[PDB]
């Protein structure tokens, strides 16, 4: 019983799509994916992409709410 | 949570081969274990006879038997057991070295770790070490997060707290905050709050004169009981005793004056021990001395507030004037997002604020929870327990800060048989394993809980 | 949730002196006790402060060993001091072994002792309303002689059940001597859903004490181990004193009888039976 | 400042192996805001409780449910000794709404030619549940009154917080004409007691009857279970019991046999009857300065017995509930919960 394991995360490919090349400007550690909701990463350094999910998502949006 | 015992496991067999010498060490981590592993392993500390595991697999009768597969994965992380793959079955036999070095402890032991302390006059008093100690403990618990006043000196643990980064402050400001572990850390009630200290003290000081089972022998002399006379002269190592004396430093140890006596049992190294009861110039009104508002009404309304139990509050509310009785504020969907600022996510709130400010929401939450359990079956309406609409309010002021899921598990494949597979389906559906899962992929991201039952029905 | 483990010893010296009788006198149920006591500090040890009780009752009374009510005014300190308060008592106990202590073999203050400690169970229960604990008991016989079966107190011993369970508790009992199987303990240990051996004497019987008695408390996830069959053709014709299997109620009064009855004033009430009813059970 | 019973006049024959079909109203009166939900709702969960100790305290009893909607009733449950079926017809019940007006009378014949097949032996009674004020009868209640009374059926009936005469006539016309048996509750913990004391036996004094013996034998368990197999409900039984007589393999049932019709019984419904049978006296609350006794409970051990000489405090009482029969004391918990649970007086077990 082998397994081909992974860091899997589960999403839509929407912000992901975004993430593919992201990825490879962030050095690209999301692995493998076997279908496209699905995203796998190193695990000594899985949460260096969702560092900017924050920091993209912070950058400037800021919350005006005017 | 870190769940220490995973780290307990997690040291190597010789180390616990080391700490496996002692029987007070071999003697406190017995309660750790689950009564599975309680009760079963007393059994083989005396029929010395090593038992294939088809018997224990024979052992248990229907459900809780993953508890044995719970069990097995459990001992091999800490290498209680000695497995062996000898005739193709899994003869298992104890680790003597632990199971007789605790099976010595069983009848009157020579085991110098529980005799270490010194029976002598307890004289430590109800407030006399207890209230310094529980004051330590509050005095550092303000200067760790922030309170009014930091009269905490525990450079050492500041040391550690900010280089483990644990105190989500601004070292270089000389802030300390409650980040997402100090506000993590204001979850951990009272053991929790020590663990991660324990974790902290064994983290920080764990490499340089490290020592640790001859402190170990010190912390479990700590953690076995109260030392008494003779202890901090008599059972205390090198690291066993300046640890002790870092202990006794940090309140936890509720040492005697001069810093030489007798050791001092304080509360303290006995609660994080205990999970019990978790209560501690010359007054002190309690439990309700601090207290607040919450409830359905969703709003802050104090008829106590004390300065450092209420200021764990207001990072998450805005407060107008701390009054005599109250500490003005109301709660918003906003007003929680303060934590959230912070990044704190309002989740350990949820039992928190069920459990903290209890004092001023006795009646509250007991009318909130009117004990509907019994009638559940029967009555169908429960009454804001736990808070839906609170939750609701609570839900929805997250929107501010969205876009996160991801789930636990592994990969799963190599399925062939529809019966077996809709024979899981119920059977999981029995067992309740389901994250999620689809007969389109036969493929899922959850725990390896479905082999082992299935594992262990009726084959051998 | 832990437990509270009352044992409810019975300490009647001719059972003890049987101890010595059956077999021989190898070593008494001291030997028994000392198997216990360490046995007993398990208990405590086992789970996060689970409480206990201990119950003796002699030929002319009862009283509490470990409880120790209101009287002056190693191994983690407690059991040390615990079992040695509880050494005291039957000490205390062996001052109390005279010949009026050997004199009232004709009382039986057993029955009341079953009964009594669980009310102060009960007790312990009701002031243990919070943090409740899924506690069983423990019920000692050493077999003794002179008395093949005492019935007097066995009418009290059904009372007992049901409110025991309605006490949702169940009773570990060994018997220690004679093979008298006691149907008794067989039904009463099964009825209230523990466990009955009839041991031998001098073996040394923790293995046994650790194994047998570390089931019950909250987790019964094992298969059981019960002894031989749980059969229920319930007591004997009060009148014969022989078992009786189909049942033969007299009347109100509920008298255990066979076919014997005359059809008036069963002898255990006083109430003449109808003879047409009589005659038509006669008409067989 | 006590309110006891001054004496307990039980000794003797008392209705024990019973026919009772409580009959319930399910009208617009029931669905009115008296109670929390409604009466109805909290009655149906007050009514769920004393079926279970029906059958815990008084097994040797069957019983039916009937029920009263529209100025009609509707009989809603079998007379069984299982309270499961009577049990889970309550949970439809309870999802079912009363409606419209109760019909007395309806449940008036109904329950009667429904008690028509019960033996002698099995004790006929009913009890009511009423919250209206007026009936919705098709003939003469006085004939069903008289029916009722010629077939020697005593009834205890309980409406609501109030009165109606008739109503007290008919539990004292099925009383011997003693009326003891039209008590109207007032609160519902007193509606709760009304549920406890209903358990009980029904001694007052039974005139001089026919006493019939009863003959029937004890059954034995079943052990197998993959040889699943049933009889009584011609099923796949994984452990039953067998018949004395007929030796049939029967599910776990403390009921009749269903071949050669016996009663299956193995020890313990006989007891039960027992201590209420021959039941004690109440421990007699030993006086504060006057018993002088250990400075201890009995039963517990209660070392705090009073305040000695505490102005008011001591003058307050002295839990010393003690057992005249034994001489014994007991503390109040103890002895209350001895009498209210388990006789079996250890003094008095003691000799
Ligand atoms: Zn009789
Ligand atoms: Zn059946
Ligand atoms: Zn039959
Ligand atoms: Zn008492
Ligand atoms: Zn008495």
């Amino acid at each position: 019983a082998r397994a081909r394991k992974g860091a899997l995360v589960q999403c839509d490919p929407s912000i992901k799509a975004l993430i593919l090349q992201i990825d490879a400007k962030m050095s690209d550690i999301v692995l493998e994916e076997l279908d496209d909701t699905h995203l796998l990463v190193n695990p000594s350094k899985v949460e260096f992409v969702k560092h900017e999910l924050n920091r993209l998502l912070s950058k400037n949006i800021y919350n005006p709410m005017d | 949570k870190h769940s220490v015992t995973q780290y307990l496991e997690e040291i190597p067999q010789q180390v616990q081969n080391r700490l496996y010498t002692s029987p007070a060490t071999c003697l406190a981590i017995y309660r750790i274990l689950p009564p599975l592993a309680k009760f079963f392993i007393m059994a083989m500390v005396f029929n010395e006879n090593e038992v294939p595991l088809l018997d224990l697999d024979k052992w248990v009768n229907s459900n809780g038997k993953l508890q044995f597969q719970n069990a097995i994965k459990s001992m091999k992380s800490l290498h209680l057991l000695i497995p062996n793959k000898s005739s193709g079955t899994l003869m298992i036999n104890l680790n003597p070295t632990f199971k007789i070095s605790l099976r010595n402890a069983l009848t009157g032991g020579e085991v110098q770790n529980s005799f270490g302390v010194v029976v002598e006059e307890n004289v430590v008093s109800l407030d006399l070490l207890d209230e310094y100690s529980a004051n330590k403990w509050e005095t550092i618990l303000h200067f760790m997060v922030g309170t009014p006043l930091a009269k905490i000196p525990s450079e050492k643990v500041l040391n550690l707290l900010k280089h483990s980064k644990l105190m989500e402050e601004v070292n270089s400001t000389g802030e300390f905050k409650i980040t997402n572990e100090g506000f993590q850390f204001l979850l951990q009630e009272i053991n929790s709050q020590l663990w991660t200290l324990l974790l902290q003290y064994l983290k920080m000081i764990e490499t340089s004169k490290m020592d640790l089972v001859d402190v170990l022998h010190f912390i479990f002399m700590l953690g076995a009981l109260e030392v008494g006379k003779a202890y901090k002269i008599d059972a205390l190592s090198e690291t066993q005793r300046i640890m002790l004396q870092d202990m006794r430093d940090y309140g936890l140890v509720f040492q005697k004056h001069s810093n030489d006596s007798i050791f001092y049992p304080t509360k303290l190294a006995l609660m994080l021990t205990s999970d019990t009861k978790t209560i501690r110039g010359l007054k002190n009104q309690d439990i309700p001395d601090g207290s607040l508002i919450v409830e359905t009404n969703f709003k802050i309304y104090s008829y106590s507030n004390s300065p450092l139990q209420i200021a764990v509050l207001s990072l998450f509310v805005h407060l107008k004037a701390r009054f005599v009785n109250m500490v003005l504020g109301q709660i918003t969907r906003e007003s929680i997002r303060r934590a959230l600022t912070n990044g704190i996510t309002a989740d350990q709130i949820i039992a928190y604020l069920e459990t903290h400010a209890h004092p001023q929401m006795r009646r509250l939450a007991e009318e909130k929870l009117e004990k509907k359990l019994e009638l559940d079956p029967n009555c169908k309406e429960p009454l804001q327990v736990l808070p839906p609409t609170v939750v609701d309010q609570i839900r929805l002021w997250q929107l501010e800060l969205d876009r996160v899921i991801t789930y636990e598990g592994s990969l799963y494949s190599d399925f062939e048989t529809s019966q077996e597979y809709n024979l899981l389906s119920k059977y999981a559906q029995d067992i309740g394993v389901l994250l999620w899962k689809d007969d389109k992929k036969k493929k899922f991201f959850i725990s390896k809980e479905g082999n082992s039952q299935v594992l262990d029905f009726a084959k051998r | 949730s832990p437990s509270l483990l009352t044992v409810i010893i019975e300490i009647a010296p001719k059972l003890w002196t049987t101890f010595d009788e059956e077999g021989n006198e190898k070593g008494s149920i001291i030997k028994v006790l000392e198997a216990l006591i360490v046995f007993l500090n398990a208990h405590l040890a086992f789970n996060s402060a689970n409480k206990v009780a201990v119950i003796a009752a002699y030929s002319q009374g009862i009283k509490y060993l470990y409880p120790e009510s209101t009287s002056a005014l190693x191994x983690y300190r407690r059991f040390r001091n615990v079992d040695e308060t509880l050494v005291e008592e039957i000490y205390k106990l062996f001052e109390l072994e005279k010949k009026q202590i050997e004199q009232n073999s004709q009382r039986s203050t057993l029955a009341g002792a079953m009964s009594a400690g669980l009310t102060y169970v009960n007790r312990i229960s009701k002031e243990s309303v919070t943090t409740s604990l899924k506690s069983r008991l423990l019920v000692l016989t050493c077999g003794s002689g002179s008395s093949k079966d005492e019935i007097f107190q066995y009418i009290p011993i059904m009372n007992c059940i049901f409110s025991a369970t309605k006490m949702k508790c169940p009773i570990d009992v060994v018997k220690i001597g004679g093979s008298k199987e006691s149907t008794f303990l067989q039904q009463t240990t099964d009825a209230t859903n523990g466990v009955y051996l009839h041991v031998e004497s001098t073996e040394g019987l923790i293995q046994y004490l650790a194994t047998a008695m570390f089931i019950d408390p909250s987790l019964r996830p094992i298969i059981v181990k019960p002894n031989h069959g749980s059969v229920d053709f319930r007591t004997s014709c009060y009148l014969t004193g022989r078992v009786v299997a189909v049942g033969f109620i007299c009347s109100v009064c509920l008298c255990v009888l066979s076919i014997i009855p005359p059809g008036n004033k069963c002898p255990a009430c006083d109430s003449q039976f109808d003879e047409h009813v009589i005659a038509k059970l006669k008409r067989k | 400042k006590k309110r006891t019973a001054k004496k307990n006049i039980t000794p003797y024959q008392r209705g024990i192996i019973r026919s009772l079909i409580l009959t319930l109203d399910c009208s617009e009166a029931m669905l009115e805001k008296d109670l929390r939900p409604n009466r109805h709702a909290m009655i149906i969960q007050y009514a769920i409780d004393f079926v279970h100790e029906f059958f815990d305290q008084n097994p040797i009893s069957q019983m039916g449910i009937i029920i009263m909607r529209n100025g009609l009733a509707q009989l809603v449950s079998q007379v069984s000794g299982n309270p499961q079926d009577h049990i889970d017809a309550l949970k439809s019940i309870r999802k079912q709404e009363p409606k419209g007006n109760p019909s007395l009378q309806n449940a008036l014949e109904m329950a009667r030619g429904l008690l028509l097949p019960v033996p002698a032996h099995c004790t006929r009674e009913v009890l009511i549940v009423f919250g209206s004020l007026s009936t919705t009868d098709p003939g003469d209640i006085h004939q069903t009154i008289d029916s009722l009374v010629s077939e020697k059926i005593r009834v205890k009936v309980l409406g609501l917080s109030a009165q109606v005469a008739i109503c007290k006539e008919l539990c004292k016309a099925t009383n011997y004409g003693d009326e003891s048996f039209y008590k109207i509750l007032l609160d519902e913990t007193h509606l709760k007691e009304l549920f406890n004391e209903a358990v009980t036996p029904l001694p007052v004094n039974k005139i001089n009857k026919g006493f019939t013996l009863v003959k029937m034998g004890f059954p034995t368990r079943i052990f197998e279970d993959t040889p699943t197999f049933c009889s009584c409900h011609s099923k796949l039984v994984y452990g039953g019991y067998f018949c004395p007589n007929c030796h049939s393999k029967v599910c776990s049932l403390p009921t009749v046999c269903p071949c050669c019709d016996l009663m299956l019984i193995l020890s313990t419904h006989l007891a039960r009857s027992y201590h209420h049978l021959m039941p004690l006296k109440t421990f007699a609350e030993v006086p504060t300065t006057e018993k002088f006794r250990s400075e201890d409970c009995f039963s517990c051990q209660s070392r705090f017995p009073x305040x000695x000489x505490x102005x008011x405090x001591x003058x307050x009482x002295x839990s010393r509930y003690r057992c005249e029969d034994c001489k014994q004391e007991f503390c109040v918990d103890c002895d209350v919960f001895i009498h209210e649970i388990l006789h079996n007086c250890p003094g008095c077990e003691s000799k």
